[PDB]
């Protein structure tokens, strides 16, 4: 899964 | 609401003492209850209502992940009828991950956004908003997914749209907005192309503004930026 | 119960599922719904029903000492007084951890112990008692503790009676009992040579006796072994 | 932490 904050 | 009788501060004291213990549930029942008390939420008491919930709806989509791949298995042909329990569980974990979901956005429509003036509060609450949207768009299958799917636009557009005339291009804010928006964009709108390019202008642009901080504020706005370098590696 | 509607092979279908996505409470609303349905639980069903609450009230012990570390830091000299937040937070979590331990004692005595005849069923369930009164322990601290503390002690000696009787020095029940009675000893009874006594006898009669076995048992026993080395390390 | 099982 990509990246994310 | 049964956090309705505890001090506003003790909720926020409780939920940093949840989150030492890695209790986010607690952690975001509490800051629910915060929120609830009706005043507006410091720099500190967002990240605190962010992390919590980030926490709980992360553990439920990775379940519904695992479930809804086990389902998909059972689907394809020669695997054995094996009843409707996958399904169930798979519906069970869904109906919870939307109830959450639909907690944070009533949070955010009563009454976060409409008291959020500063740009700094107005856009964190806006990014929220597309994130928990664009969590409800991960599970959607029926008659109402496109209009998740635009709502969840809707809100990040908005945010960007402050952002850009707001924040510098380095700022966390403006840097993980764009992360995630253009993750919305890859993962949930079919938009890879317009990922790539919103990553790329956005690390760019940082970079060029680095020259502007501090020590402490460069290595924020690397930290973020390294993300969007990690999600253009594995898209590119 | 809630679970009450459900066919117990649906409980046990689920139960397996919410092991492989990581959901241990809702593995552990599943199992107890199973036991419930009043039929003995074969050996793998007895180890989900284990595995469960082992995982649930783990998590809840982790907690529970990170909360009970920051209230010993609140009471020592020239620590600023914060409130009953931290107490009170504390006292929430080790209620819920009583309640998940005396949930599984009330299966355990109603009735699942009375039913289990063959040594290995009886076993299994009296150490499960023994480790769930050792947890009470932990955090126990009034008029009670005591007695909490020797219903530990008789459930884990009633099972090492049974499995010296009747189960080899490598069966791997037998081995978990006593690494964990041993544990019991060093840490709730105060009686560290007691502790050490018994996980020095038990491994050396356990490999006394490897030689009896196929590649598969070895493997089993020799894992549990490990673990009673390693206390043995700790120890001494 | 000791091991348990
Ligand atoms: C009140 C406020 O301004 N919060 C922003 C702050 C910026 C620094 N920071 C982060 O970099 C991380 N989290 C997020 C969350 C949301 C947004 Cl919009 C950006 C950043 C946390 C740290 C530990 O890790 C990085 C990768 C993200 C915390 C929130
Ligand atoms: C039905 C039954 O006989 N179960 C016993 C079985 C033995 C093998 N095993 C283990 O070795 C581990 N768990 C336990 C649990 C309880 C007891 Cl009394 C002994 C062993 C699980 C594996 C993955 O890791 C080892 C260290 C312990 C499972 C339970
Ligand atoms: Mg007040
Ligand atoms: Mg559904
Ligand atoms: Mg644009
Ligand atoms: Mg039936
Ligand atoms: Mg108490
Ligand atoms: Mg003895």
């Amino acid at each position: 899964f990509p990246a994310t904050v | 609401g049964a956090m309705g009788s505890m001090e506003r501060a003790s909720l926020i004291q409780k939920a940093k003492l949840a989150e030492q213990a890695e209790r986010y549930e607690d952690m975001a029942a509490f800051m629910k209850g915060a929120v609830e008390k009706g005043e507006e939420l410091s720099c500190e008491e967002r990240n605190l209502l962010s992390v919590a919930y980030k926490n709980v709806v992360g553990g439920q989509r990775a379940a519904w992940r695992v479930l809804s791949s086990i389902e998909q298995k059972s689907n394809e042909e020669g695997s054995e009828e094996k009843g409707p329990e996958v399904r169930e569980y798979r519906e069970k974990v869904e109906t919870e991950l939307q109830g959450v979901c639909d907690t944070v956005l009533g949070l955010l429509d009563s009454h976060l956004i409409k008291e959020a003036g500063d740009a700094e509060s107005r856009v964190f609450y806006l990014k929220m908003k597309g994130d928990y949207y664009r969590y409800l768009a991960e599970v959607a299958t029926g008659d109402d997914k496109k209009r998740i799917i635009d709502s969840a636009r809707s809100a990040y557009q908005e945010a960007m749209d402050i952002s850009k005339k707001e924040m510098p291009p380095t700022n966390p804010i403006r840097l993980g907005l764009a992360l995630n928006f253009s993750v919305f964009h890859y993962e949930i709108a079919n938009s890879p192309e317009e990922a790539i390019s919103l990553a790329k202008t956005t690390f760019d642009e940082a970079m060029a503004d680095l020259h502007t901080l501090s020590e402490d504020s460069y290595k924020d706005s690397t930290l973020i930026m390294q993300l969007l370098r990690d999600n253009l590696t594995l898209w590119t």
